[PDB]
């Protein structure tokens, strides 16, 4: 309360609501605790940290605007919260739960205000078509990410991208972050979702180039260091930033995970620069140092100016798998995973997601069909599919079925106990693909018999 | 109306093509049998009969993997369809390893190497593969080498003139005739997610309905070759005949484009037409003739369903006889090599003709030539376990 | 006596797989039960108990 | 009068297309190639409905569209890794008559890409594959260039070799490499650089072999 009293005074407006705030934010806290622990997920927890963290987004959100009425501040309100508490949830069930109870929160302790306007489906933040975070429709943010999508295959590595609402929101949630000091990002996800494809496309968005290392067998603990070592510099002496990438397989080795998490926690790492390394650290920090405009000759000083140039440009983006059991380990061998980064978790692609991927990328087919008659009763997968769909619905709605079907197997199997291979939205492009070389063959081998 | 059904068949193709590779013979026809109901209950035209070893191959890439000792079986034909048309370089499950052998014929052409992930050379030979350009087959994928994620990525930066994947530390460059072949020889194994993703599995491990199908095929073509006969007529009614009928067509091209006013002067077409006539008319002929031949082809297959059963629930007590002790270790081809010195050079099954006698001698000879050959190999004490499961087994078997 | 050195059996396991032998050779192993044996080399062989 | 007025709006974009077709190959940028001709294609669709009826502008577009389509053919020709040898195998492909220092645009914009691409392609592949076992020639050239013993004092003595096993590893990794270019299908044109190679890479084994025992037996005969 006395935090949000602070922070109302930039708007004279609302200077009554800091109560109802600041006690439905405190309910909102305490069903999101009790509902979640970490009995159900290893990531469950939360604490007076997240609810800080929740007290500086309103404010950095409400900084710039000169004024706003109040259900803008409800609309910034639950956006952090779900940018907060959603964000780290698994399963679909849950998420519709936080989802309204965020709704039930609001409504309880602000009356006298339109739900519509507040809160709606598509609550989204952005900086990218205004100065502020002014929240911005969300079609209006799918032609700009459209058209910066264009010039990243343009630019640096192409990656061909089909753009869904999930995508559009990760996308948002992933510039959140990189826009923060010390704002390491953590993602859960299936291998092919496009963790790290995002990652790099948000990384190029902001400016950050992307460092990725090669991990192999004999990648000994030295050439991890030496990796460490030409990023420390580049991103603290150069004032160069850096959107550090590391997916599961090169977690696995423990002796990597200790330097990560100290590099995590304080922002340096101790023993990493000794003898002639700390000489030559020393030599070109004075001079990063010097290009900045600050004069800094003792060697602690400089050091701890290096250290600030790293937090400020340091964003170590960790990648892995859904396997709770797994990020068990991983809390056990580093707490920085779960205290400073942020974890974000999209392993999930929807049925919408599984639609629109087959839609775009079975575009040059031909299955226009005018004879085609609609069945009285479908096996409606998509229930978003548009009635009476066309040829082209019908293929693709087959296709996402099969992903399910494919799904449901792998879920029976291991049912059954019996030895079970992921099913990857990789596999569901693999189908497509081979979808795609598969008819075109066979319509030219039938064309050209006629 | 092929073309009218040809988005349907290229659907099924494709699933099967990309999904259905790690599991056995029955996950697979029933994942194809729920997505074919799925279509049908769309409304999608696919065809009914898809024989899929026949529709995304021809008989020729058959004989040449036939030929590169291939076993015929409806699963190996599958796989080798799916170690044909693979969009991601495919990782090879085969405990009894003929797939592996097949490969290196398939690919000696090409100077197939062979490499495994224990090898500490194998980095240096990959990156001869990659720089060169011959096909590599990389062995023992429990140890993958995280050092083949970029190969298996497909993540190229073409600098200057320079096609390049970062492998490791290093930058060296791709050759077009690169193909990797990962294999396995441990059927029991987990893989991480990433590795499942970046590959297509090819699943060469035998099942009881696997063996039972190969058993009762090998039974229908060594004792009733007619059935065989048509059965694999039926397998060649679409597209190989009609393959055939097409290069007739284009020989009857040829032949009159050849004649320079010779239509009527040697009066010798004729000959070639009716011949033709006569083939299309025989395709015709099986074509209408069709349910008569499944119903007959699947009684037949009933006649010998209990042989190929007790056949494939002796096979898995021979694999299961390791538990007994360490010493009873056998194979599939040693199962194999009874069941063809059962079904030929029988002394018992000479002079005899009658198809249900002939049956059941070749039942009690499967039984007393697997304990015979199995009885040797073991201690004393175990012979009366093993009598003991073979009685078992044919009581399952036996009517009555 | 064949059993005495396991990494010969093997080796010879890996020898024997990848030749064409003379239509009438034939190699004998005689060997004493022991779990030292490779399990691969069983697979491969006709097994005799004596 | 119809026929006139639209000659005449589609007289800038030919002259534009001329422009582009006299360009010499050595200087044509093809994204700058590609930026263009999305111009030109913008261009011709903001005329007039009037004027798009007529056979012409269909022609032109298709054109311009076979063009686009052809301009990745054209990014992959600008590469560097085509050589003369592959000009000259590719001047025996097109029968054409193209002079190196005359190639152009125009040339291979009048030959027709949209129908002999499986030439191309191959052509292609083959000069990947012949670039990537010449720049490895490249390597092992510089790396036994630049190589240098490593000598450290024994005793006040002598200075004697060290890293025996790293120059080992190396003439072992490099007779492993040049065998493996020999079953290359693209090893033929580069026979003989590594019949020269694979000759110095076996004294080099045989003279080092015989040195590391020189050497070890005068170190324990000295001691
Ligand atoms: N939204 C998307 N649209 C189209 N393709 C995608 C999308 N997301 C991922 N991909 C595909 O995934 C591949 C890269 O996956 P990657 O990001 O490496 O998986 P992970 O997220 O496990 O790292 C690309 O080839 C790309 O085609």
């Amino acid at each position: 309360g006395t935090f949000n009293r602070a922070m109302l005074r930039l708007i004279p407006s609302l200077r009554t609501y800091a109560e109802p705030l600041t006690a439905a934010m405190v309910e909102f806290y305490t069903m999101s605790q009790e509902r979640f622990t970490q009995d159900t997920q290893p990531h469950y927890i939360y604490s007076p940290r997240e609810m800080t963290r929740w007290v500086r987004g309103i404010f950095e959100a409400l900084r710039p605007l000169e004024t706003l009425p109040v259900e803008g501040l409800i609309r910034i309100w639950a956006h952090e919260a779900l940018r907060l508490f959603q964000d780290r949830l698994v399963e679909d069930e849950e998420r519709r739960w936080t989802d309204e109870n965020i709704d039930t929160v609001a409504l309880k302790h602000f009356p006298n205000i339109d739900r519509e306007k507040a809160m709606s489906r598509p609550i989204l933040y952005s900086n990218w078509l205004s100065k502020d975070y002014i929240p911005v429709d969300q079609e209006e943010l799918r032609d700009y990410v459209k058209a910066r999508l264009k010039v990243f295959y343009e630019e640096e590595l192409d990656v061909p991208l089909v753009l869904f609402n999930e995508v559009l929101d990760h996308v948002l949630r992933i510039d959140r972050i990189f826009r923060q000091p010390q704002g390491h990002l953590l993602l859960i996800g299936v291998s092919g979702a496009g963790k790290t494809t995002l990652s790099r496309f948000v990384a190029w968005m902001n400016g950050l180039s992307v460092y990725q290392i090669k991990v192999h067998r004999k990648y000994t603990g030295e050439d991890f260091d030496e990796d460490l070592r030409t990023v420390l510099r580049r991103s603290g002496c150069k004032n160069e930033k850096i959107a550090f990438i590391m997916d599961e397989s090169n977690v696995l080795d423990s002796g990597f995970l200790e330097r990560m998490n100290t590099l995590l926690a304080n922002g340096e790492v101790p023993g990493l620069f000794e003898g002639d390394e700390y000489a030559t650290l020393m030599t070109q920090c004075k001079e990063g140092a010097q290009k900045e405009g600050l004069m800094l000759d003792s060697h602690e000083e400089l050091y701890k100016w290096f250290t600030s140039q790293v937090i400020r440009n340091l964003h170590v983006v960790f990648t892995m798998n859904p396997s709770s059991e797994g990020l068990k380990d991983r809390a056990a061998t580093s707490p920085a995973l779960f205290n400073r980064c942020v974890l974000n978790w999209f392993g999930d692609w929807s049925t919408e997601a599984l639609y629109q991927v087959g839609k775009e990328f079975t575009s040059k087919m031909d299955l226009e069909k005018p004879n085609y008659i609609v069945p009285d009763y479908m096996p409606v997968v998509y229930d978003k599919l548009p009635q009476p769909p066309s040829h082209r619905e019908a293929i693709v709605n087959s296709c996402v079925f099969v992903h399910q079907t494919l799904h449901q197997a792998n879920a029976r199997l291991a049912k059954r106990g019996g030895r079970t291979m992921a099913i990857t939205p990789r596999h569901y492009l693999d189908f497509i693909n081979h979808y795609a070389n598969l008819f075109h063959e066979k319509r030219s081998e039938l064309e050209e018999q006629q | 109306n092929q073309m009218s059904t040809i988005a349907g068949d290229c659907l099924l193709s494709a699933a099967f093509i990309a999904y259905a590779g790690y599991f056995d013979q029955q996950m697979r026809q029933n994942l194809f049998t729920t997505w074919s109901h799925h279509l049908q209950q769309a409304n999608i035209q696919f065809r009914t009969d898809i024989a899929r070893t026949e529709y995304l191959s021809n008989a020729d890439e058959r004989l040449r993997w036939q030929a590169s000792s291939l076993p015929a079986d409806d699963l190996c034909t599958e796989n080798a369809i799916m170690l044909k048309r693979f969009n991601r370089y495919p990782l090879i499950i085969d405990p009894s390893g003929q797939a592996t052998e097949f490969i290196m014929n398939e690919y000696k052409d090409r100077k197939i190497t062979r490499t495994s992930f224990l090898d500490d050379a194998f980095r240096k030979n990959l990156e001869s593969a990659l720089r060169f350009g011959n096909p590599l087959l990389v062995q023992d994928v429990e140890s993958y080498d995280p050092v083949l994620n970029p190969v298996l990525n497909r993540e190229v930066r073409r600098t200057g003139g320079r096609v390049l994947i970062t492998l490791g530390d290093q930058d060296i460059d791709l050759s077009p005739s690169f193909v990797i072949f990962l294999s396995t020889r441990d059927p029991t194994v987990e893989f991480p997610p990433d590795l499942c993703s970046r590959v297509t599995f090819v699943n060469f491990t035998v099942t009881r309905s696997s063996l039972q199908s190969q058993c009762l095929n090998e039974v229908l073509k060594a004792e009733r070759p007619d059935v065989d006969e048509k059965r694999s007529d039926l397998l060649k009614l679409q597209g190989e005949f009609q393959l055939r009928l097409r290069q007739l067509e284009k020989s009857l091209l040829q032949a009159l484009n050849e004649v320079k006013g010779r239509i009527l002067d040697d009066d010798t077409i004729i000959t070639t037409l009716e011949n033709l006539k006569r083939e299309a008319a025989e395709v015709t002929r099986k074509v209408e003739e069709t349910d008569i031949v499944m119903q007959e082809v699947e009684t037949v297959s009933q006649q010998y369903l209990p042989l190929s059963t007790a056949c494939s629930s002796i096979y898995f007590t021979m694999e299961s006889l390791k538990q007994i002790h360490f010493l009873y270790q056998y194979s599939l081809q040693f199962f194999l090599d009874i069941y063809h010195n059962v079904l030929y050079e029988n002394p018992n099954l000479k002079g005899v003709t009658d198809h249900t006698q002939r049956l059941s001698i070749i039942t009690k000879d499967l039984f007393q030539v697997a304990f015979n050959r199995v009885a040797r190999g073991m201690l004393h004490q175990d012979h009366i376990t093993f009598a003991m499961l073979l009685a078992r087994i044919k009581l399952k078997g036996t009517v009555g | 006596n064949v059993h005495l050195a396991p990494g010969w059996l093997m080796q010879l396991e890996k020898k024997l797989h990848s030749l064409q032998p003379h239509a009438c050779f034939r190699l004998f192993l005689t060997m004493e039960i022991n779990p030292k044996v490779p399990v691969n080399l069983l697979r491969a062989g006709r097994i005799f108990v004596f | 009068q119809d026929l006139k007025g639209v000659w005449s709006e589609l007289s800038k974009v030919w002259e534009q297309i001329d422009q582009m077709k006299e360009q010499p190959w050595v200087s044509v940028q093809p994204r700058k190639l590609r930026q263009n001709l999305d111009a030109l294609l913008n261009q011709l669709k903001s005329f007039p409905a009037r004027l798009r009826q007529y056979a012409s502008y269909e022609f032109v577009q298709r054109l311009l569209k076979g063009y686009m389509k052809i301009n990745m053919l054209v990014i992959e020709l600008k590469s560097e890794a085509l050589k003369d040898r592959h000009w000259k195998q590719l001047m025996k492909r097109l029968h054409v008559n193209w002079v190196v220092s005359e190639l152009t645009l125009g040339q291979i914009w009048d030959v027709d890409l949209q129908k002999n691409e499986a030439i191309v392609k191959d052509v292609l592949l083959v000069a990947q594959g012949e670039m990537a076992l010449e720049e490895f020639l490249k390597q092992i050239r510089e790396v036994w260039n630049t190589y240098e013993l490593d000598l450290v004092n024994y005793q006040n003595k002598c200075r004697l070799i060290r890293g025996w096993d790293d120059l080992f590893n190396k003439v072992k990794e490099h007779i492993n490499s040049v065998s493996a270019m020999k079953l290359s299908p693209y090893y033929k044109v580069f026979e003989e650089d590594a019949l020269s190679w694979e000759d110095k890479l076996n004294r080099i084994m045989a003279l080092f072999d015989v040195w590391i025992d020189v050497q070890r037996r005068w170190v324990y005969l000295e001691g």
